[PDB]
């Protein structure tokens, strides 16, 4: 039970837990900034979540420039 | 990609510095090299180079 508890969380792509280091390594938005990589496992799940707010964007911008 | 297509896309100094023709793009063989880098936006890329040139033309010629 204890294994199969690890592995919940191993297999969730939340090993390398960093996410607290990787939201102070977000502080910098100064004018030209990457993504400041933490994370590679879930970073499949962000990236889809960046390509859907892509395709919301261009949706908005069509409709903001004709009505 | 037509003439008036790349003056669509590029800017002004960009466009004229090519065309000094025949309203085509026409690269050589021996004329280009590919180097790889990270996917980033041309203006911060253009930021960043500014940026470490500045910091490096101080010292050395101020005016």
């Amino acid at each position: 039970a204890e294994q199969k508890r690890q592995l919940l969380r191993l297999l969730a792509g939340l090993n390398d837990e960093s996410l607290g280091m990787a939201v102070n390594r977000q502080s910098g938005v100064a004018i030209a900034q990457r993504k400041e990589s933490g994370l590679m496992g879930l970073q499949t799940f962000l990236k889809a979540t960046d390509d859907m707010d892509r395709l919301i964007f261009r949706l908005a911008v069509s409709f903001i420039c004709e009505y | 990609f037509t003439k008036e297509q790349v003056f669509k896309i590029v800017d002004k100094k960009l466009g004229d510095r090519y065309f000094k023709d025949d309203n085509k793009i026409r690269p050589l063989k021996f004329d280009l090299i590919l180097k790889s880098q990270l996917k980033t936006e041309s203006r911060d890329e253009k930021w960043y180079n500014w940026n470490e040139l500045l910091k490096i033309l101080a010292p050395i010629r101020p005016d």
